[PDB]
């Protein structure tokens, strides 16, 4: 059967001459997603046919969007990379309302888009920080 | 409050309102936890309703800003409303139904840690929406009461001839010379002291007469254990 | 303008009835502030035992047959307004009649005066603050 090709550089080919009954596996880099149209997959398996034509479409391999940050109670965040990007190796930081709130606990509020597809902190995992109410200290006590 | 100046905004953020049985005050800790005198919920003298007002310092807008509901009510077990002349443990915690977002007019107060905040010669503050010197109020009122030597406070009691109780869970603030003193309608506030950390060393428990004398403030430091453990959300 | 010297008045008089209710709560509430007290043992208690008892429901209830009635005649008088800056108002004078006839109902289930002198205490403060915008256009 006719050999396939790599659309982008984001597709390593596993397993020179492909006959009948043969195949080839398709996995993608270290932290990218594989998609063949609009259906999220993980393990691509292209088999050939009789007339020497590959049946399925060789899928593209785009980058894993880590979605929107799980809404934080009393606190926003700033994008420590480019504003509005949720692709690989993006890095963000939640901040509590200062000074009306404060964060529960050494930067360990720093989350980043890992290769899995969910926001993971370097310590606290996916679990976001927590903002508690700061007692006393009125904006104008005396 | 008698002899009290008007309260500007931001000065007393934590201050609450309790139209429960009768008018009275409180304090804010954390965000969903109200502190007030136990007798605000249970007077010594028809079913009541728990209405908490918060945020503003002028009474009108405080009533135009809604009465937050009630989730949990816990009065200290050392309270007896049967005893007509006892106020040991006139302390109580109120959990709000839904938490309030903190801004520079809705901050919470801290708690004392050392007994020191209960020495002899420091100026604390008490705030209430209650009766003024010859009329009622529409604003918040703050006063500057010094904590007194308690030995004289049993002297003052026996000098008035009073078979009341002055448990050491209490300190007493004021002086009979003091024109300024706590009054009725402020019977749930807090003796606010500054280290710049503001803490709630005392709870407005009771006393005799409004102006010119000694007031009895249930000291909270002995109770701080019961507070942290009753804030188990 | 001719319908306003009959609507502007009645609305301003309805506001007159409102502040006449909250100020009564100010004194009445205080007369019970003194009743439930730790400083007044029985020196003012006996005074509040009859003073705060002066306040009845028939008084307050009648204090409503007035507000609603006054707010029900402004809505019936200003039914001539057909343009936008008056027909937008007409209903604001109507939802109030729908907020009044709801408040009167809350009184009718309450059994204690101070319990009924509150279910409205958050209402008729904002209700009066709603009749503050019908002055600008007027
Ligand atoms: C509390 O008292 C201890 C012992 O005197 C002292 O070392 C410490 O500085 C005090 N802390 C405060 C609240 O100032």
């Amino acid at each position: 059967c006719p050999q396939p090709k790599t659309l982008d550089e984001f597709t390593i080919i596993q397993n020179p001459q492909y006959q009948f009954r043969d195949y080839f596996i398709a996995t993608c880099k270290q932290g990218y997603q594989l998609i063949e149209g609009n259906q999220v997959l993980h393990s691509f398996t292209a088999v050939c046919q009789d007339d020497g034509t590959w049946h399925r479409a060789m899928p593209r391999c785009k980058i894993k969007d880590c979605g929107q940050p799980r809404n934080l109670p009393n606190g926003d965040f700033r994008y420590t990379t480019t504003m509005g990007v949720n692709t690989y190796k993006a890095r963000i930081q939640y901040y509590c309302h200062e000074p009306y709130y404060k964060m529960q606990t050494s930067e360990q509020g720093v989350y980043t888009c890992t290769a899995q597809g969910i926001w993971k902190n370097e310590q606290k995992g996916e679990k976001i920080p927590r903002c508690l109410p700061v007692c006393g200290k009125p904006v104008n006590p005396v | 409050i008698i002899g009290g100046q008007k309260a500007k905004m931001g000065n007393f953020p934590w201050q609450v309102f309790t139209n429960i049985h009768g008018r009275g005050g409180g304090a804010l800790l954390g965000d969903r936890w109200i502190l007030t005198a136990a007798h605000t919920l249970y007077p010594k003298e028809s079913n009541a309703s728990l209405d908490v007002f918060l945020g503003h310092t002028n009474v009108e807008e405080l009533m135009k800003l809604g009465n937050h509901p009630i989730r949990r009510v816990s009065v200290h077990p050392d309270y007896r409303q049967d005893e007509s002349y006892n106020f040991e443990g006139d302390i109580a915690l109120l959990e709000l139904e839904n938490s309030v977002t903190l801004g520079p007019n809705l901050l919470p107060i801290c708690l004392p840690d050392n007994d020191t905040f209960y020495d002899l010669g420091l100026m604390g503050y008490v705030s209430g929406f209650g009766v003024m010197e010859e009329k009622i109020a529409h604003d918040l009122r703050f006063v500057r009461l010094p904590v007194a030597n308690p030995q004289a406070c049993e002297n003052w009691l026996r000098g008035k001839n009073r078979m009341d109780v002055f448990s050491q869970n209490m300190f007493c603030a004021g002086h009979p010379s003091l024109k300024q003193d706590a009054c009725q309608g402020d019977s749930g506030g807090v003796f606010a002291v500054r280290d710049d950390r503001w803490v709630a060393t005392g709870i407005v428990s009771w006393g005799i007469g409004c102006s010119r004398g000694y007031g009895f403030y249930t000291k909270v430091l002995n109770y701080v254990d019961w507070i942290k453990k009753e804030m188990e959300e | 303008q001719s319908y306003l010297e009959g609507v502007k008045y009645n609305v301003d008089s309805a506001i007159q009835t409102i502040t006449k209710i909250y100020n009564t709560y100010t004194l009445f509430s205080t007369k019970l502030t003194q009743m439930y007290s730790t400083r007044l043992d029985n020196f003012a208690k006996a005074k509040a035992k009859e003073e705060a008892a002066k306040f009845t429901k028939e008084d307050l209830e009648k204090n409503f047959k007035t507000l609603l009635n006054y707010i029900q005649v402004s809505v019936k008088t200003a039914a001539n307004f057909v343009y936008i800056n008056d027909t937008h108002a007409k209903r604001k004078l109507e939802n109030i009649e729908a907020e009044i006839k709801t408040l009167i109902a809350k009184i009718k289930e309450q059994s204690n005066l101070y319990e009924a002198y509150k279910a409205i205490v958050t209402s008729i403060l904002l209700m009066r603050d709603s009749l503050k915008e019908v002055q600008g256009i007027i």
